[PDB]
């Protein structure tokens, strides 16, 4: 399956929101668990390499260090979608003051 | 709307990426589907998707239209806060008249 079982923004969209506020609650809460999932971090790596894709060709640095590693992908894809939410939100401004992170 | 409505609406769960691949959306239908008929009998189901570069609305939204109220607004408690592929399970009600003229909201 895919699904989760078991101090953030509240999951209930409040009641009277125009599309455009409403749109805005949401990125400002995805905002806010991508911030967390990057800080602890949490990312969504699966634990064995059986669901996972097939993995690229490894590159490496001149210390035989690698760079692409899984890890440092999937956290690029999470920075990624931050970015853009967070750059879907300079074209909106209600004066935000931007976090500048 | 104002209050509870038959019609769900699951929001934060994917992205248009994930959606391109047959295999996987026929997946994500099932999966929802069954996560719902924990409280279901549940009358359809709507996962629009690209069509790009289209951008359709309701892209990016799950909508899944119950049998009574009582049914979705009890869906809604239990998967509100739940995670969907390590994403935040966000929720709402949508009007069941748009919902039926497939105007997707």
């Amino acid at each position: 399956s895919r699904w989760n079982q078991d101090p953030g923004m509240p999951t209930v969209i409040p009641p009277g929101l125009t599309r455009e506020q409403e749109r805005a609650y949401i990125v400002q809460l995805q905002i806010e668990d991508l911030t967390r999932k990057l800080r602890t971090g949490d990312l969504g790596i699966p634990p064995n390499p059986e669901d996972r894709s097939p993995s690229p060709e490894p590159i490496y640095n001149s210390e035989g260090k690698r760079l692409n590693t899984r890890e440092f992908r999937t956290r690029k894809k999470l920075e990624e979608e931050r970015h853009n939410l967070i750059t879907e939100m300079v074209a909106l401004n209600p004066d935000f003051k931007p976090p500048a992170d | 709307p104002l209050g509870s409505t038959e019609v769900l609406c699951l929001m934060n769960m994917v992205l248009p990426e994930e959606l391109l691949d047959d295999e996987e959306y026929e997946e994500i239908v099932e999966d929802v589907r069954d996560e719902c008929s924990k409280y279901g009998l549940v009358k359809s189901i709507e996962i629009p998707r690209p069509v790009d570069g289209v951008e359709v609305p309701g892209c990016g939204k799950i909508f899944v239209e119950f049998t009574s109220v009582f049914d979705c607004q009890k869906a809604m408690q239990g998967l509100t806060g739940r995670k969907f592929a390590n994403r935040v399970v966000v929720t709402k009600y949508c009007d069941p008249d748009s919902y039926h003229r497939r105007d997707f909201w």
